């Protein structure tokens, strides 16, 4: 149980709910979704294998040079992550696809002559997914939010009371496609079944039935039945069909056996239909009245007389039926329709398409498409067959036909991709059935109609774009080729793929640079849902609908972590324990409870199956095995929290975090604290500052370990072993042989990022935690990163906080801070800036990097070298020179006096000027590394030769390890073999190493071979990998490190949600001290507790005070130097916590050098693991306070920091954990009034950028129109800052000091006069 | 040729010499945005100003703001050179630049000459109101953030979430005085919307004085006497007495009952130590009676207002100044801040939930019986949990009202709960009966994602524990408020846009017109008691004609008389209920309004000027609350039915009926 | 351009009697602090 890191610092487990759900790979949503994508699968795995099968064999017309599918293969990663991070080239693998190019025989049973299979041919790259969940394409790692949209299948919606605004509620339906088209269904209380394509106009269903030519009778028989009426002996009898009597008013005598079952008056509902079925008598007498009025099916004119009066489908009455009954007809086939349930919809749709032929029908369909232009019969027919029937057009995978049939209550989850009419018309008939009452509609929030296409899934669709875009460059080479001319890489290209997959991985709307300032924010950027997706949703339409949350999301989605603006309910985060389903749904852990015992059989569900089963709650008291202590447990039938039984449970919620997200897990004591400080809480957690000293949370949850380690900000090991050469920049691990590769031995080398630049320009630096002389465990950690410490997510820092309104220094949001923090600077952030230097060859002058600056002194070069590059290690500010830039000037800029000196001195003297790269006013910095990127082919001088030489030795130092370790193994080996060839032990120690003798000499040389071919390798990257942009092949990027501290005006907060801005950071002299005299560090406002309801916030304060209270015990007694047993006694109280459940105590392995060492770690606080729905209780926190030196209430007696009088009724104190959002004073203080506007006009320079002044807003305008003094606004935006000459006339005026002026026609205003003076309306100014 | 110059005419924009480029357009020089590009968005970028973040500074006098030294240099250089050569302490202006180049102490003293009585104007970007543009006096603070006087932030409606202010500088003589004139903070202490003090003491300040004027049963020195509020200082600021002891002191209060003289009147009060010290704050003119109250946010609101209507503005201004310092002062001296021992859950809550369980469990059995329907039981669940919550309310509130029982002249004796949360519920600062019910009690029933109401409430309490399902119900409501702000703001500016687009040029150009015509101001007594009374509609106008009393031909207010505070009090004493007042639409003045038809109410309280353009200020103040905008009859009172405009007829059994729809039921 | 036509053909002599007008020309409105200013100005226009 105890690791080498748990011998250093074990997380004290509160342990309430037993361990049962183990944290799997929380980022499979990334990797394994990508695994379904790229993977060798003969089975046809939905991804690359299924895609290239679904399209290959690609055959085209009259060419018969069919390109088929075999498999694919990847290239090697182009660099390692580090180089792809520094240099910035796509971390990718060149897709080498195995393709079969075969040529057939014309006028023969197609024989293959040339089966030229060009395997692994170049079909562009595909960015690879680093095994953490990020993409290292251009510089820093970017991320793409997986997106939700309506799932392929069929769905129902209602729009009740919103389709008429009078009282007629509808129920319509849309057939969702996957890769094809939608089929929209307009259903209305107007008794009309209309069809429409995708989002088009209103078409009758029959506009296409007649456009396939099905006459009225071939229509109304498939849909509606035939009630067979009998007229015998001149009297109307009805063969009673009780099911067709659904929804009908009994207006006549429905009698059987004379006994009247359904009477005249009360209508037919459901019981009297069964009263007809009770005794099975199906024969009733119907007055003549009843049949008079129904439509006939067949042609029934008079077959006894001989006249054609009517056609078909025409009514019967006291005229026409009075002729069909006196003539002599018994069997008359009519058609069935009614009013309540089954309405004559199709009857009310036939003549909407006024055609009786497919010809004009298609004309009508094309007239629906576009107006004005001519419909041709030929083009319409070919179109239809190759739309929903052509396979490369329409599709509905194992997803389409699945939700299709299940919503049809069928059984088959599989079938075709193209449409099947049997199934389609069933939907149409059921469409009527829902627009009757026999069948209802669904909701959009039901995840059955919601498919999340993950990163890899969406990638296939974007890659599909690329595949067809260049497929037009394939099929036509099949048409413009002959036999063998077209070859792979003659048809297929590389650019389309580049502008397709990179278009997704780098140019997608959900694809953007990962906010790298909080490892948590990195993980939640990866594992996240986006309601705004491709073929998904937008926010300028939805008022709030998309934004609100439904209860079927229970257990897999978390709403807490979302921004504040219009992006609420759009950029939602997911739940930790979610798992990618193949269909694009989710699979969520549920403990299978076999009627009594909760077995560890873990089943997977989506909102489809949640709606069918009933699952127990996890916050319910269970006893020992899983047999609920009570007779009850609150379960959910469809997401219905209600009183359910111990035996009705099918499933039960697994763990306390199966619904919780990483951001909310970090916030302890959820059950308590208000939802608002929680939303705004997880909100600010994506803003945790990368401080120098990353202090680990006193009171945690156990996810601290689960972020600091599960991120990419830590250097984990795939093997274990004694550290060999621990430095700051490298981690050489001498790996244990039981896990060391039997193939070329092996050691673990890890180059740590060194104070580099991040996305948010903040210093990121992996720090060596493991010291020299200590082995590690496999899958353990060697390095930390900012915002993380010893593999623990440390966002901010925690210290002594007190609650009291102290002289307005806690006003409204204000926090009061002790000068101690800035006096320690343990809370300082280092912002490094990269300043690119553009140069390299202009057509007027081959740009060099200065190498000389005219008309100034050698001061500009005493900081630069002969090259013009500033030395690494200086400090700049104001407007210094970093690097010099040569730049063409001009013959226009030269005078005839210096055109004489151009014929003497030279051409390139005053031809190029010095327009170097300069530091704008207001920027400071510290050069730590200047990266020049040489033009490939033409490198720079001695300076760059020192830099390349530097990284060359940076390669040699590391390449030496590889060699050395086997050199030692094999040497002792040599030391024992030559003795067998004549003892030479002492002799070999005095003889050269070149003394299996054949084999060993060989391996020695192969490692040395490897040695030089890697120096060559690395040096190659160093020498020619500097080409950046076409034209400008020489770019000089300089880094400027600037430490920014805490000061009066900074915004400090806490994880819990409480915010704050420092008013006046006072000296520690003014700190309220306790009975002992310990100065407080932070002072907050108590007035926000009742309102904001930050209750869990104060409870963590007391346990935080308890985590340090026990430290107080240890520390004192540890300075006394007492035995390991005494402290161990306190540790045991500290590990039994009380007498509740567990903590998994010590004394398994030796606790002497483990806990005494753990004591040196706990004499500063104790990291605690804590469940959020049943965490630390009152008497539990009290047990810990009283175990140290603290009273019940935790309200300690402090004296005024400025006086000494005790604050009446002791103030509540303790240790709170902080959280500093990245909102800094430096970032928003734009002290520029005037510096310079623009170049072409008086246009502003940026908005948030440098040289910042108030962007004069228009709301500001109207307010200044309110104040009666026009003058100040007058001048402000005309006389001042508008009249280009007027403000200089004012400059030259006020540099004397005499405010006195005249009116201000803004000159361009005088051009307004001039323009109409040019027309004819000559404006004047008379008198 | 003509066309090509203007807009290329409208004929087609003919390209230039063999180039994809229409000929140049001066139309695209006289039609861009708002006409031209100064007046358009992006015209100018203010000089002599500084867009900088903000910070508190609890010590700033009401008439001053704080400006950073670095910012100072950058913004006043021209004035610095104007000074350096008008006097001549610098060699040349170039050497003057070199002096600030060397940061020489000399020019920082000349910096003192250009700032120490040179006022500045202030403004924020999100500001849509005129109350967001004010003025103060600069104070040289070494730093980077613009400090301010705490309580004024509420006026700008600016918290501490990133309010970057652009503080402007009035260069000309005019603007400097205009700042200290109408734009001075200490002058616009009234809202142009209503004649109430715009700034109400926030909350830190009030709990400090809630702890000042306060009653607690255990009192050290409860009975002694003083003759001076100054030795009162020497008792608590020393520590020998409490700030709550019931002390009998001689407050020789004053009252300006004379023609401007504060009459001397001796009196002794059974006051508390803090209230005596509160007198050291309260200017003589203001009487001790108003300050012998526990002081709440609303009490202290009207408190400052009375000091204005009575004693004046100057007393009130420097008085509120005093208040600010001592408000936060004793807030510190307060000590008592928050208590976990206060948030006790009664075992009555757990008891009623037990009932609330068994009850609906039986009502659910009434469903398995078919008595109540799903819908009737839907509202029924609502029904009993509502009653259950109110009963738990009847417990947690009384718990938090009488439970602090400390010994005094017996064994125990109660006082209002000293529980801090209750103090915020008494001062009414930021703790209300519903927020209290939402932490220490069951929240109540919540809105569903559809907008309707889920029959089941949030079972437990947030202070203790719930789960994510309960959470999703609540998530709806939270996200609800968020969406609202996010849209309302943009439309408000656009609303005031069309508003200015209609009123801008309306200016008061006369004072009296020559017409009796006005309209009728009436209390909109609808439903129950009046929604909007008579007084507040008349507040700041002039009676149309010579108004009579219920007593006929007895004029209680001659035609042309400005109805201010006293006359409004006057119209509330008389039995007159309907008053015809001169309206701004009935104004005889064409192309404007007369001072009379308008009145006096604004930030000022005086006669509206000839030159004061009411047009624009009307616009902004109606669009200011833009961001904010979103059975039998048995009366429980005692009056008498006064049937109006209806023919009522007696029928059998001597009852009465109504024969019309037009029927107002009065309660005389 | 609408406005161009709209007042150009009528030659609508609007003597700068509005606030908005006064501001685009950068001059004191005949109200507020420009009241007495333009008072002297108005009786100096078409009068005196």
């Amino acid at each position: 149980v105890y690791s080498y890191t748990e011998k250093k610092r074990i997380r004290k487990d509160f342990g309430k709910r037993p361990q049962v759900l183990d944290v799997p790979y929380l980022l499979s949503i990334q990797l394994d979704s990508f695994q379904k994508f790229i993977e060798q699968d003969p089975e046809g795995q939905y991804g690359l294998e299924a895609a290239f099968r679904s399209v290959f064999p690609i055959q085209s017309y009259s060419g018969n040079s069919e390109l088929q599918y075999v498999s694919y293969r990847l290239g090697e990663p182009v660099f390692d992550v580090q180089e792809c991070q520094i240099r910035g080239v796509t971390y990718s693998a060149p897709l080498r696809v195995k393709l079969r190019l075969v040529i057939y025989e014309r006028e023969a049973p197609e024989g293959t002559v040339k089966d030229i299979k060009e395997q692994e041919v170049y079909m562009g790259e595909i960015p690879l997914m680093t095994d953490n969940g990020t993409f290292v394409i251009n510089g820093t790692e970017r991320v793409i939010v997986s997106q939700l949209h309506r799932s392929p299948g069929v769905f129902f919606d209602s729009d009740k009371g919103k389709t008429h605004s009078s009282g007629k509620v509808l129920y319509n339906a849309r057939i969702i496609p996957y890769r094809g088209s939608w089929l929209d269904f307009e259903f209305d209380p107007k008794d009309n079944l209309f069809v429409r394509i995708d989002r088009r106009r209103k078409l009758p269903a029959t506009i296409i039935l007649r456009a396939l030519n099905y006459t009225t009778e071939q229509i109304l028989d498939l849909f509606f039945e035939k009630v067979i009426f009998e007229i015998r002996d001149n009297k109307l009898q009805m063969e009673l069909v009780p099911e067709r009597l659904r929804g009908e008013t009994a207006s006549f005598d429905i009698e059987a056996n004379g006994k009247v079952y359904v009477e005249k008056g009360r209508r037919i509902t459901a019981r009297h239909i069964r009263q007809l079925e009770k005794d099975d008598v199906k024969l009733i007498e119907v007055p003549v009245e009843y049949i008079a009025g129904k439509v006939v099916a067949k042609d029934y004119i008079d077959e006894s007389t001989g006249e054609l009066i009517c056609a078909a489908n025409m009514e019967l009455s006291l005229d026409l039926l009075a002729k069909l009954s006196q003539s002599g007809h018994k069997r008359i086939e009519t058609l069935f329709t009614n009013d309540l349930d089954h309405g004559p919809y199709i009857s009310e749709t036939l003549r909407v398409d006024p055609t009786n032929d497919r010809l004009s029908a298609l004309v009508e369909i094309y007239r629906m498409m576009r107006p004005g232009e001519p419909p041709t019969r030929e083009a319409a027919e070919s179109l239809f067959e190759n739309l929903f029937f052509s396979e490369d057009r329409y599709d509905l995978s194992a997803v389409g036909r699945m939700k299709f049939n299940r919503s049809l209550l069928r059984e088959e989850i599989e079938g075709s991709g193209i449409l099947s009419k049997d199934d389609i018309i069933d939907v149409m008939k059921k469409l009527i059935d829902i627009r009757n009452g026999k069948g209802e509609v669904d909701d959009i929030d039901h995840l059955g109609n919601r498919r999340i296409r993950s990163v890899g899934e969406m990638a296939e669709n974007q890659f599909r774009v690329g595949l067809v875009r260049v497929e037009r460059a394939v099929k036509e080479r099949l048409s413009l080729g002959d036999l063998d001319t077209l070859m792979p890489q003659d048809m297929i290209n590389a650019k389309p793929i580049s502008a397709a997959v990179k278009e997704f991985f780098g140019s997608s709307q959900l694809s953007q640079f990962m906010d790298q300032n909080n490892p948590l924010s990195e993980i939640t950027h990866k594992r996240r849902i986006s309601a705004l997706g491709p073929g998904g949703l937008t926010r300028e339409r939805a008022g709030f609908e998309v934004r609100d949350v439904h209860p079927t999301h229970y257990g897999r989605v978390c709403p807490i972590e979302t921004p504040e603006g219009p992006n609420i309910g759009l950029i939602n985060s997911l739940s930790v324990y979610a798992q990618t389903n193949e269909y694009g749904f989710l699979e969520t852990p549920y403990r299978k409870v076999t009627d009594g015992v909760v077995t560890d059989e873990i089943h997977y569900l989506s909102a489809i199956e949640e709606g069918n089963y009933v699952i127990a709650q996890a916050n319910s008291n269970l006893d020992e095995e899983g047999h609920f202590v009570e007779d009850l447990v609150t379960c959910r039938s469809k997401g219905e929290s209600s009183l359910f039984s111990r035996d009705q449970v099918d499933y039960m919620d697994v763990s306390t975090q199966q619904v919780v997200s990483v951001g909310a897990s970090l916030i302890p004591f959820l059950e308590h604290d208000d939802a608002n400080r929680a939303l705004m809480g997880a909100n600010m957690q994506r803003q945790a500052v990368p401080t120098l000293r990353a202090d680990k949370p006193l009171v945690g949850t156990g996810m601290e370990r689960a972020v600091a380690v599960d991120s990419g900000v830590t250097a984990v090991a795939k093997r274990g072993g004694v550290v060999q050469y621990v430095d700051a920049s490298r981690i050489v691990i001498k790996v244990n042989e039981d896990e060391m590769y039997p193939g070329e031995a092996g050691i673990d080398i890890y180059n740590l990022t060194k104070y580099t630049r991040s996305n948010q320009n903040t210093c990121i630096n992996q720090m060596p935690c493991v010291s020299l002389g200590e082995p590690v465990e496999r899958g353990d950690v060697l390095a930390d990163g900012p915002s993380t410490d010893l593999g623990e997510l440390a966002l901010g820092q925690n210290m002594r906080v007190a609650f009291m309104p102290w002289n307005g220094y806690n006003f409204e949001d204000s926090i009061l801070v002790s000068e101690r923090v800035v006096q320690e600077d343990r809370f300082t952030t280092i912002h490094i800036q990269e300043l690119a230097c553009v140069s390299r060859d202009t057509k007027l002058g081959p740009e060099e990097i200065t190498a000389d600056i005219p008309n100034v002194g050698e001061a500009a070069l005493s900081k630069l070298d002969e090259s013009g590059i500033v030395y690494i290690g200086a400090e700049v500010t104001g407007g210094d020179i970093l690097v010099g830039k040569v730049t063409p000037k001009g013959e226009t800029q030269l005078t005839p006096e210096e055109k004489l000196l151009r014929a003497i001195f030279g051409e390139k003297a005053s031809d190029v000027k010095d327009s170097s790269l300069r530091v704008p006013n207001g920027v400071s910095g510290t050069v730590i590394d200047v990266q020049v990127f040489t033009r490939d082919g033409v490198e720079k001088d001695k300076r760059a030769l020192e830099i390349e030489e530097m990284q060359l030795k940076q390669a040699k130092k590391d390449l030496s390890e590889e060699l050395q370790i086997l050199e030692a193994g094999l040497f002792s080996r040599i030391r024992a073999v030559l003795v067998a060839g004549g003892v030479e032990a002492e002799k070999l120690d005095k003889l050269p190493r070149d003394r299996q003798l054949e084999q060993l000499a060989e391996q020695y040389d192969e490692l040395k071979h490897e040695f030089e071919k890697k120096l060559e390798a690395k040096r190659r990257k160093i020498t020619q990998g500097d080409d950046l942009a076409p034209g400008v092949l020489k770019i000089v990027k300089v880094y400027l490190a600037v430490k920014r501290r805490i000061q009066p005006g900074d915004k400090m907060a806490g994880r819990h949600g409480n915010k704050g801005v420092i008013s006046k950071i006072n000296p520690i002299e003014d700190m309220p001290y306790d009975e002992n005299g310990t100065p407080v560090d932070i002072v907050l406002n108590p007035l926000g507790v009742p309102s904001r309801m930050n209750i869990g916030q104060i409870l963590e304060t007391h346990l935080g005070m308890a985590a340090k209270g026990i430290g107080d015990k240890i520390n004192a007694m540890l300075k006394q130097q007492q035995e390991v047993a005494k402290l161990r006694e306190f540790i045991q109280r500290a590990y039994d916590l009380g007498a509740d459940v567990r903590q998994k105590v010590d004394l398994s392995t030796f606790s002497d050098e483990e806990v005494m060492r753990l004591a040196e770690n706990l004499r500063k606080g104790m990291p605690i693991a804590t469940p959020v729905f049943d965490g630390a209780k009152e008497a539990e926190i009290k047990e810990l306070l009283k175990l140290g030196d603290l009273p019940t209430s935790g309200q300690i007696r402090l004296y005024d920091g400025r006086t000494g009088e005790q604050f009446e009724r002791p103030v509540t104190v303790g240790y709170m954990y902080m959280l500093k959002l990245n909102h800094l004073v430096d970032d928003k203080m734009h002290a520029r009034s005037t510096g310079s506007y623009s170049l072409v006009t008086q246009q502003p320079l940026g908005g948030k950028a440098q040289f910042g002044g108030q962007r004069f807003g228009e709301m500001e305008v109207w307010a200044l129109e309110a104040y009666g003094a026009a003058y100040t606004l007058q001048e402000m935006l005309t006389v001042k800052s508008d009249d280009v000459n007027g403000r200089t006339k004012m400059y030259k005026n006020i540099v004397d000091g005499n405010h006195q002026m005249e009116p201000g026609m803004p000159e361009s205003f005088n051009v307004l006069l001039k323009e109409i003076r040019s027309l004819g309306i000559n404006i004047e100014l008379e008198d | 040729a003509v066309d090509a110059l203007l807009d290329n005419g409208r004929r087609g924009r003919a390209i230039t010499g063999s180039n994809k480029r229409p000929l140049k357009s001066l139309a695209d020089m006289i039609k861009g945005k708002q006409g031209r590009f100064r007046q358009n968005l992006l015209g100018k970028r203010v000089d002599y100003s500084g867009r900088s973040v903000i910070t508190v500074g609890p010590y700033l006098r009401l008439h001053q703001c704080g400006l950073p030294k670095k910012m100072a240099l950058e913004l006043f250089k021209p004035f610095i050179y104007g000074k350096l050569e008008l006097r001549g302490l610098a060699t040349t202006i170039k050497a003057a630049k070199k002096m600030v180049e060397r940061e020489e102490a000399v020019v920082w003293d000349i910096l003192d000459e250009v700032i120490r009585e040179h006022p500045v104007l202030l403004n924020r970007a999100p500001t849509l109101h005129r109350l967001g543009i004010q003025a103060f006096e600069p104070v040289l603070i070494e730093g980077k953030a613009i400090q301010l006087h705490p309580l004024v932030c509420a006026a700008y409606n600016a918290d501490f979430d990133g309010d970057q202010m652009a503080v402007h500088v009035p260069l000309t003589l005019e603007a400097q005085l205009e700042a200290r004139a109408l734009m001075m903070s200490t002058n616009n202490i009234l809202s142009p919307a209503n004649g109430e003090p715009i700034i109400v003491p926030s909350q830190d300040v009030v709990l400090g004085l809630y702890y000042m004027t306060r009653d607690c049963v255990n009192a050290k020195g409860e009975g002694m006497v003083l003759t001076g509020p100054k030795e009162a200082e020497r008792l608590y600021r020393s520590g020998l007495a409490s700030l709550h002891a019931r002390v009998k002191v001689r407050i020789t209060e004053y009252e300006k009952d004379a023609n401007g003289e504060l009459v001397a009147k001796t009196s002794l009060k059974d006051t508390t130590v803090g209230r005596a010290i509160l007198w050291m704050i309260v200017p003589k003119g203001l009487p001790y009676s108003i300050v012998n109250q526990a002081l709440g946010k609303k009490a202290i609101s009207k408190m400052l207002n009375t000091c204005y209507r009575i004693l004046g503005l100057k007393p009130t201004v420097i008085f509120a100044d005093q208040i600010m310092y001592t408000g936060f002062a004793y807030a510190a001296r307060s000590g008592a801040s928050v208590g976990i021992d206060d948030m006790v859950i009664p075992e009555k809550k757990h008891e009623i939930i037990s009932e609330a369980e068994a009850e609906v469990a039986e009502i659910q059995e009434q469903f398995q019986s078919g008595l109540v329907t799903a819908g009737e039981r839907y509202n029924k669940v609502i029904d009993i949990w509502a009653a259950a919550n109110d009963r738990v309310s009847k417990a947690m509130m009384d718990n938090l009202q009488t439970e602090t029982v400390i010994n005094r002249d017996g064994q125990e004796e109660k006082q209002v709960s000293f529980n801090s949360i209750y103090m915020m519920a008494d001062s009414g600062a930021r703790g209300s009966a519903a927020q209290i019910r939402q932490l220490a009690g069951m929240r109540g029933l919540m809105a569903k994602p559809d907008g309707s109401i889920i029959e089941t409430p949030i079972t437990a309490n947030f202070r203790e524990g719930l789960n994510v399902l309960q959470y999703f119900i609540s998530t709806h409501g939270a996200r609800k408020g968020l969406a609202d702000t996010a849209l309302k703001t943009a439309n408000s500016g656009y609303l005031t846009r069309r508003l200015v687009d209609v009123a801008q040029d309306l200016v008061v150009t006369e004072d009296d017109c020559g017409t009796h015509e006005g309209i009728m101001m009436t209390p909109v007594i609808e439903g129950g008691d009046v929604k909007e009374p008579l007084r507040d509609r008349v507040l700041g106008r002039v009676t149309a004609e010579d108004v009579l009393k219920p007593g006929t031909a007895d004029i209680l207010v001659p035609r042309n008389t400005l109805l201010h505070e006293q006359w409004c009090d006057l119209l509330e004493e008389n039995s007159v209920d309907a008053v015809k007042v001169r309206s701004v639409v009935s104004c005889d003045t064409d192309f404007g309004v007369c001072a009379h038809c308008y009145g006096r109410d604004l930030a000022r309280g005086h006669i509206i000027n000839k030159g004061e353009a009411i047009g624009v200020i009307a616009a902004q103040s109606i669009g200011e609350p833009g961001t904010q905008l979103t059975s039998s009859i048995q009366v429980k009172n005692k009056g008498s039915i006064k049937l109006s405009n209806v023919k009522s007829v007696v029928n059998s059994s001597g009852k009465l009926v109504i024969t019309s729809r037009n029927t107002e039921l009065k309660l005389i | 351009t609408r406005v161009l036509t709209e007042a150009a053909v009528a030659g609508k002599r609007d003597e700068l009697r509005g606030l908005k007008e006064n501001v685009i020309v950068g001059r004191l409105i005949p109200a507020g602090t420009g009241y007495a200013y333009h008072q002297d100005r108005m009786r100096r226009r078409a009068a005196g």
